[PDB]
């Protein structure tokens, strides 16, 4: 399954990237359309790399496209990069930001509430926060005390409104789920579990959600 | 249903009609249901408490229109939770009314340019929670409101009895479209006038379909029930009124390009300064029709805005700022292309030179019911 | 100073009588404040032609003033001029103010060969937009303006941008308007506009 993602940029263009879940690596690939104010093609910096991989044209001029893959075993993390001209510019969003995109997680949807399977066996969740500036996802496995797998939600792709999503592909070799925000470490538990664990005073008073 | 078109067609906001009805209460609260009736207004009803505090909706635009058709009228005080935009309409009739000519009315042009802190400053609420407007698709177009001083509405079948009877309008000296030369002159005068109004106000600008090449239908102000080409957008006669179409084009981007055109706060004293003949001396009095200001730019360093909605030609002050100079940008007076400057055009310095006896001694001499926009540039 | 000395040229050049003038006078010598310079052989009262290419865009003022009065038949007259052709005109058309604090004098005269011109001379220290004589049919074309600069201050057929910059003040004169600054002077012929 793969994930597409949208960026509009700061000099009234599109940035289009794509992750794919090669058949254990990852693939990215990113193409830029249009030529109206940048001609002598663009090198892909990765947030102030100084190296550059330079985008090639795909179907006439009409298009730049490159690719980068990546290796199996990381962890979800996220790819930062810039675009640049043919004279020293740099192309952002139109956030003013460099364009990041998630590799190894969804974006998820913003409803129900709590934690849901589809289907296909993708774990969707979503917690509602208006005053956090900050969500982050851990998995726990079977024993933890401490997480597993950490996620750090990206507030431009992982949001709808005030509601904070993501998407697993699958979470096996976990039992429980938690939730952070703000910048507190502090595992919190989900108003809308059906089914919570044990409550443990730590040396603290924690709970956390089951993932059955 | 709001939460549906949210999620499913990634609709941005949504604008209610006759959003005063949905603050009406429920016959559920009467003594006799439960143990004030229906249709009361509430302070705090609790759908928009609903809608404001919804974890999706609470984060996307919200505008009200703040009136029905049954007696409420509630502009300046909707519940709005701090949240809640409104369409106002008491900056359509005061721009209306000023931009036209009329007696006391320059305070309230003054206070509708700087985004009505008197309606919104003390609930919490910000400039850009002000949607301003001065034509609509209910009422005149932009083009009808400097051709008839009537409505014209006797193609509805109704005898002229629906519609808007108070349009605040002025046919610029005649009534209907064959008019002398110096009519029509003034209507272009005027329609830019209004553009330049809206431009430079703080608040959201918002027009209608086709004013921006100067639609009409006739005088006719409610065309609800037409499916015919008094209701549709003529891109033939776009072509033929690129002149206004370019204007309009030139004034969003200067309002774009202006830091201190689309502020998120209202503007201090220290930023905007009012001026009025000669500068440092507004005029406030009942029979003023001229409003000025200058207000300090990051990107521009300073800009200069000038109304004369007066039936009278005068030559203004500038104000003065040693090592700096004023440089003509707008002027509605002036005939196309000339009526905006741009380095597209190849006189423009040699058109710029031609007023430089004026700009030297800060000097700039404007027609009745004409705008002009200055900008200060270093001379030394 | 130089918008007062082409007011002081262009009144005498618009004046009934014979015009007169001392050597010197039609670019500017200075003879560093001495009004009485009868006994001096020097250089102060020896005519300057190495300044006179310095000041030749007044020189060329004068000279097209002095072209304009021989072109014009109603500047040299035999006898005195009648109100039948001669009519004075103030801030507005046929309102002149002969006040005490008035500093505004302005006329209009027809003639066989021009037309029309319309003179007017502003002494006050504070600009003015001047309404024009109503001529249904024609319009008023700017000629003379001392307030500004060489070589707009008067307008030929060699200057190649002239029609451009009638343009670029048609939209005050196709309302019979004129912008005027302090201390200046304007002359404008009546064409017609058909």
């Amino acid at each position: 399954a793969r994930s597409c993602y949208r960026f509009r940029t700061d000099d009234d263009g599109v940035v289009d990237v794509a992750v794919s879940g090669e058949d254990g690596g990852y693939a990215v690939s990113v193409e830029v359309p249009g030529t109206r104010g940048r001609e002598g093609g663009l090198v892909l910096r990765a947030s102030g790399s100084g190296e550059g991989v330079p985008l090639a044209p795909a179907a006439g001029g009409a298009s730049l496209a490159a690719e980068l893959s990546f290796d199996p075993t990381r962890a979800p993390f996220y790819l930062s990069f810039l675009l640049t001209d043919a004279s020293g510019a740099e192309i952002r969003t139109h956030r003013k930001t460099s364009f990041r995109v998630p590799v190894g997680v969804g974006p998820g949807s913003p409803a129900p509430l709590g934690m849901s399977i589809s289907g296909d066996g993708a774990v969707n969740f979503a917690v509602y926060s208006k005053n956090a500036n900050a969500v982050s996802l851990y998995l726990y496995a079977a024993a933890g005390d401490e997480p597993a797998l950490e996620i750090d939600l990206d507030p431009y792709i992982h949001r709808t409104g005030n509601v904070w999503h993501v998407s697993l592909a699958s979470v096996d070799g976990y039992v429980s789920y938690a939730f952070c925000c703000g910048g507190i470490r502090r595992p919190l538990l989900d108003p809308y579990a059906k089914v919570i664990g044990d409550f443990v005073s730590s040396n603290s008073m924690r709970c956390f959600a089951s993932l059955a | 249903c709001l939460r549906y078109w949210v999620t499913e067609m990634h609709v941005d906001g949504f604008r209610f009609d006759l959003a005063s009805i949905m603050t009406r209460g429920c016959s559920l609260w009467d003594p006799v249901n439960v143990y004030t009736t229906t249709g009361t207004p509430l302070a705090t009803p609790p759908l928009i408490d609903m809608i404001s505090n919804d974890p999706i909706l609470g984060d996307v635009k919200l505008i009200a229109e703040a009136w029905d058709a049954g007696g409420l009228y509630q502009v300046g005080q909707f519940p709005h939770w701090k949240i809640w935009s409104e369409w106002n309409g008491k900056y359509r009739d005061i721009v209306r009314q000023f931009i036209k000519g009329t007696d006391g009315f320059a305070g309230g042009f003054a206070e509708c340019l700087c985004g009505s802190p008197h309606l919104y400053q003390a609930g919490g609420r910000k400039p850009w929670h002000s949607i301003n407007f001065v034509c609509a698709h209910d009422g005149f177009t932009l083009a009808d409101l400097v051709t008839y001083n009537k409505k014209y509405n006797s193609s509805n079948g109704e005898d002229n009895r629906d519609g808007e009877n108070h349009n605040l309008s002025w046919n610029c000296g005649e009534e209907g479209e064959f008019a002398g030369l110096s009519v029509k002159r003034l209507r272009k005068r005027q329609m830019r006038n209004f553009f330049v109004s809206l431009m430079v106000s703080q608040g959201v600008p918002m027009f209608y379909m086709g004013d921006e090449y100067g639609h009409t239908k006739g005088g006719n102000n409610n065309t609800y029930c037409h499916d015919h080409y008094v209701n549709y957008f003529r891109w033939d006669k776009k072509e033929e009124s690129s002149d206004l179409q370019r204007f309009c084009s030139l004034m969003t981007k200067f309002r774009k390009q202006c830091e201190s055109l689309g502020l998120a706060d209202f503007p201090t004293a220290q930023r905007l300064h009012w001026h009025g003949h000669q500068p440092g001396k507004p005029d406030w009095s009942e029979t003023s029709r001229f409003v000025a200001f200058s207000t300090k730019d990051e990107t521009k360093g300073e800009i200069y805005v000038a109304f004369n909605a007066s039936h009278l030609p005068a030559v203004v002050g500038l104000p003065e700022r040693p090592g700096y100079r004023w440089e003509p940008l707008v002027d509605t007076g002036k005939p196309a292309p000339y009526d905006f400057l741009t380095d597209d055009l190849p006189d423009r310095a040699h058109a710029v030179h031609l007023f430089s006896h004026f700009l030297n001694s800060n000097l700039y001499p404007m027609l009745s019911y004409s705008s002009i926009i200055l900008e200060l540039q270093p001379d030394d």
